[PDB]
């Protein structure tokens, strides 16, 4: 939304905060800052990230320091939205603050959950003490306890927590979207009733006053409908926010929301899934159970497993896009291994690797990958160099075994050039037993079979003993050079090793015909050209 | 008015700037020679057409021993010198047969001296030109004597060098088997042939591109 | 097909009539349209009426198999290309066919291989020329005997000459010169398929009254 019509550049369309500013700062990324200068020169006041518009109610009125570097995600209620003297006026504790920045105080004391809720100050005396509550009892709901009686300051309520405690479960903010079975009540509140806080409130001492309620999903639709409905036993969880399951491309039948924003499930984390048992409460206890998989009805000779050894974990720095779908080991025992594998098979692309293990036998976790090997630029048709990085160690991994098609998708080109600078290698298959028209054949095979596959090598790679032939899958091709085209006259760039004899016809680097919409998503970590060993500076004459 | 010449079109084009070989000090260049030591030069600013060029010149470049009154009719041997030669002037061309012998410094012995004339950005490896004449008596108050080969340099984009060469009964003399044997003129030739063979390097010429020329019997004399 | 008519016969030429191009054009309005240039050959990039997929054609109209995918394509390959990669995939002559420097066929070609083990058929060239280096005829004998470069000439789409220039050359008579050069990646690029093409150019220079092999 650029402010005329002309728009010249990409720079010259602007941000919602850099739009309309008056006395406001926006940061790098081009929305509000944190911390705002208050009437110019002033206090500073710390607006709220989309709206330009201050939550007043927490720190309007203290003329103080600046650098809100703590989320006020609290909100100090109105007095018509609290009762005092009520029949259970019991603090579980308070400590009396230093005279410096109190309210600070108290909010850093309540950034870990426990038992919080509120907060009560108390200005009567010097010591100012914040006697605060607990999620426990005491559209439209009110604080409802409250201790002393003749004066009145506010009282708060921290909002959207995500950990909880609230005296009968451990409440956890399990970042899967959707559900798949198992749900009593789906209620539906009001558009203009709730903030997304009054319902959070009202589930969450819905479940905490019912029994065995492994947990509750809560969902706000852009259409101002907001749903809350309280789980007990779910199959198994799907969908996580932070996985690459969407294409790009238009929605099947219906695949992670079920409805067509915000949508959030918590779970109680030292739940009694299977301790349960099943008589007493009979609180749909009946999940449905289905039938036993016989071994006919799903060969599963489509994977292999994987030695550990190979596997090597980089968790703080690999980005493998990838999905975790969790079961819950109520009913899934040693089948979550084929109900999985058979997910995998499901979903036709973006399930190169599949991964099994548990966190603490309430979770059971199977997480979906694509091809996560990691070549060495070494160029030897051993493969035994390309190693996995993952995450973090599995137990149980299986790789999807490839499929070649009986005939090529593309018309792949020879490229002119001898040797490559930035070489992302995926695949160093040694195709040395077979001869040439068919080992080339099944070569134009493997990269078809590949998504992210840009080119292949088809050369040999050891010239010091005889020769091997090989193909090597291409990721990204990189800096092309030792053309043809000069014809052999004043080449400075330096060709290839003579080991490597990529010359002669049917070998010899093959592209990809270049897909002019993009290369697809999820593919590994943006290719990057090899670095400059040197800085060069603009010295030179343009 | 010089333009790019390209293979293809294109659309960013870059180029380093061009370098140059000769350390300017105070507006004189100045060319370390490798075996003796250093020469300090002259620049001029010349003017083809409306366009103007600084030429480099460093009139005035030994390339062997004078030959007074004992190395007369011999072979030139090296000269070793050694610190800052001065070729801010020119020197004396050898003694030609028809002369008027005007008194003047213009015509004398001591006559194996080089002129050498190199653009401000030449070519990396640029090519030379060597070219032998005696001039004669011609007043070198106006400094470039008769040939002011720099502007051939400024608009060829390659460096000159002028030589001096005996000639004469001093070039040739010839008596008896040996030792008197004769073409001393074209040892002088050989000389300045290897004198820019060998230090011309850091100039910013090329020695594989060195090209022979003279004139008007000394066309007889090159042609050897 | 050949089989069919306009349905009016005039007596001597037609001034002008439509050619296959527009026939199928025709043929599909009484979907997909077939892109046709100003005359009668199909434009060598043949598109949806929705710009969502795009493939090549040979002017026939079956459509080469690589070639499809989202949007428009560059590099269009041309009839050589396609036969020379499907030589690579299992199509019966193994002697790749000498080619341009665009994907056009050489209007001379050379199988180049007889009598191979004693009984006429076509050596596998391709994979020939890969392990044993030869630049040398003497050496190429020495490696090889027996094998006779059997030349011809072709036709637009490739097709041999019937019974014309289906000539045998002796490898034995000529004397190397050149063999201090590197490889040069490809039999066509190689100094010894002039070499042949020249003899069977002289040898067809006596014939015919001309130094080529005739045109269309
Ligand atoms: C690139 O690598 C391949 C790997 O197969 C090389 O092929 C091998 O090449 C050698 C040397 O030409 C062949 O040895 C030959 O064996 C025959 C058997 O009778 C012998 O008579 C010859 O004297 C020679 O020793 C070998 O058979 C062949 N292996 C195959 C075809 O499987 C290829 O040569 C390498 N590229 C280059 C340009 O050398
Ligand atoms: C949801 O939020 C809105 C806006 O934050 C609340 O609206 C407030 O309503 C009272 C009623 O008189 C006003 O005095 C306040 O000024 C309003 N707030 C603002 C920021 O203008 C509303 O009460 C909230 N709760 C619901 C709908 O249950
Ligand atoms: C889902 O809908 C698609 C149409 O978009 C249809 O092809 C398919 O058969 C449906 N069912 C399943 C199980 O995918
Ligand atoms: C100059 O000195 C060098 C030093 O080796 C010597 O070779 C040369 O003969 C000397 N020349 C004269 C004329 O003394
Ligand atoms: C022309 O020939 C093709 C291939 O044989 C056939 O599919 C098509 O139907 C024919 N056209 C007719 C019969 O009009």
């Amino acid at each position: 939304t650029t402010i005329s019509a002309g728009a010249f550049s990409q720079t010259h369309c602007v941000t919602d905060c850099q739009r309309n500013e008056a006395g406001l700062q926006c940061d790098q990324n081009g929305q509000y800052r944190a911390s705002q200068k208050d009437r110019g020169s002033g206090k500073a006041f710390c607006v709220d990230g989309e709206g330009r518009r201050l939550p007043w109610w927490e720190t309007e009125a203290p003329l103080e320091d600046s650098q809100c570097l703590m989320m006020q995600k609290f909100e100090k209620v109105p007095e018509s939205k609290v009762i005092f003297d009520a029949n259970a006026p019991v603090a579980v504790r308070s400590k009396v603050p230093d005279s410096e920045f109190p309210v600070m105080q108290c909010l850093t004391d309540c950034t870990e959950d426990e038992a919080c809720s509120f907060f009560t100050v108390s200005t009567t005396e010097p010591e100012i003490s914040c006697d605060f509550y607990a999620w426990t009892s005491d559209l439209r709901c009110q604080v409802k306890v409250r201790s002393h009686g003749q004066d009145s300051p506010a009282v708060y309520l921290k909002k959207g927590q995500g950990s909880t405690t609230t005296l009968q479960k451990r409440f956890e903010p399990t970042g899967f979207q959707n559900m798949l079975s198992g749900l009593y009540n789906p209620i539906v509140f009001s558009a203009s009733g709730a903030n997304l806080t009054d319902a959070h409130l009202f589930c969450l001492l819905a479940c905490d006053r019912d029994l065995c309620c492994d947990g509750f999903v809560l969902t706000q639709v852009q259409g101002g409908a907001i749903i809350c409905g309280l789980l007990s036993s779910p199959s198994v969880l799907l969908c996580n926010v932070k996985d690459w399951m969407d294409p790009s491309e238009a929605w099947a039948n219906a695949t992670c929301p079920g409805v067509t924003n915000f949508q959030q499930v918590y779970l109680w984390k030292d739940s009694d899934m299977g301790s349960r048992p099943e008589s007493m409460g009979c609180r749909k206890d009946t999940v449905p159970r289905p039938a036993s998989p016989t071994e006919a009805g799903l060969t599963t000779e489509l994977f292999s497993p994987v030695d550990l050894n190979q596997v090597i974990v980089n968790g703080n720095q690999s980005l493998s896009s990838q999905k975790h779908w969790l079961f819950k080991h109520l009913f899934s025992a040693q089948q979550a291994n084929l109900w999985c594998l058979s997910r995998c098979v499901q979903e036709h692309s973006f399930c190169q690797l599949a991964e099994i293990t548990e966190s603490a036998s309430l979770y059971f976790t199977c997480t979906l990958y694509p091809e996560a090997q990691v070549c060495d630029d070494i160029m030897e048709s051993n493969a035994q160099g390309c190693r996995l990085i993952l995450p973090q160690m599995p137990k149980a991994l299986f790789r999807k075994k490839v499929i070649l098609e009986d005939k090529v998708k593309n018309f792949y080109t020879r490229l002119p050039f001898q040797k490559l600078m930035g070489i992302s290698i995926r695949n160093k298959v040694p195709m040395s037993e077979k001869s040439i028209s068919n080992g080339f054949f099944e070569c134009e095979r493997r990269c078809d079979a590949d998504p992210c596959c840009t080119g292949f090598g088809f050369l040999n790679v050891s010239q010091l003993k005889g020769g091997e032939v090989t193909c090597l899958t291409l990721n990204s091709l990189g800096i092309q050079m030792c053309s043809e085209e000069n014809g052999g006259a004043w080449r400075i760039l330096d060709c290839g090793s003579p080991d490597i004899e990529v010359h002669t016809y049917p070998f010899g680097w093959y592209q990809k015909p270049i897909a002019q919409n993009n290369a697809p998503s999820f593919c590994p970590l943006v290719v990057l050209p090899s670095l400059t060993e040197k800085v060069s500076l603009d010295s030179w004459q343009s | 008015n010089c333009r790019l010449l390209l293979r293809e079109e294109a659309t960013h084009i870059y180029r380093k700037p061009g370098i140059s070989l000769l350390s300017y000090e105070a507006s004189v260049p100045s060319v370390p020679i490798s075996t003796h030591g250093r020469l300090l030069g002259r620049s001029q600013a010349i003017q083809v057409g409306t366009s103007w060029k600084q030429v480099d010149q460093f009139l005035g470049v030994p390339y062997a021993a004078p030959p007074l009154a004992e190395r007369r009719f011999q072979a030139p041997e090296p000269l070793n010198w050694t610190g800052s030669w001065d070729a801010s002037k020119p020197r004396a061309s050898c003694w030609q047969p028809g002369t008027r012998t005007s008194t003047s410094p213009g015509v004398s012995e001591d006559c194996l001296y080089l002129n050498v004339f190199i653009p401000q950005n030449v070519a990396p490896n640029a090519s030379v030109l060597v070219f032998f004449h005696n001039t004669m008596d011609r007043e070198e108050s106006e400094g470039w004597p008769a040939i002011d080969g720099s502007f051939l340099a400024a608009v060829g984009n390659l460096i000159v060098v002028t030589a001096s060469y005996r000639v004469g009964v001093f070039g040739f003399l010839s008596s008896g088997s040996g030792e008197v044997s004769g073409n001393w003129g074209l040892l002088d030739q050989v000389a300045a042939l290897t004198w820019v063979q060998t230090h011309i390097r850091g100039f910013g010429g090329d020695p594989r591109r060195v090209s022979l020329a003279a004139d008007r019997g000394g066309a007889d004399v090159a042609s050897i | 097909n050949g089989s069919e008519v306009l349905g009016s016969r005039q007596p001597g030429r037609p001034v002008a009539c439509l050619s296959f191009c527009q026939l199928q054009k025709q043929q599909i309005l009484l979907s997909y349209l077939p892109q046709c240039q100003d005359s009668g050959d199909y434009a060598p990039v043949q598109c949806d009426v929705q710009q969502v997929q795009c493939w090549c054609v040979d002017a026939e109209g079956m459509e080469v198999y690589g070639t499809r995918q989202l949007g428009r394509p560059k590099r269009c390959p041309r009839s050589c290309e396609i036969r020379n990669r499907r030589l690579l995939h299992g199509v019966g002559d193994k002697s790749p066919p000498q080619c341009s420097a665009e994907g056009e066929f050489m209007p001379v070609q050379c199988k180049f291989v007889n009598t191979t083990d004693m009984m006429i058929f076509d050596l596998v060239h391709s994979y020939n020329r890969f392990p044993d280096a030869f630049v040398t005829f003497s050496s190429f004998q020495r490696r090889f005997p027996e094998v006779s470069g059997y030349c011809h000439c072709a036709d637009s789409q490739g097709r041999e000459l019937a019974e014309t220039g289906l000539e045998l050359l002796l490898d034995e008579i000529y004397d190397t010169i050149f063999a201090g050069l590197d490889l040069p990646s490809t039999f066509t690029e190689t100094t010894l398929y002039r070499i042949l093409q020249r003899r069977f150019l002289a040898v067809q220079s006596v014939i015919s009254g001309r130094f080529r092999c005739p045109t269309k």
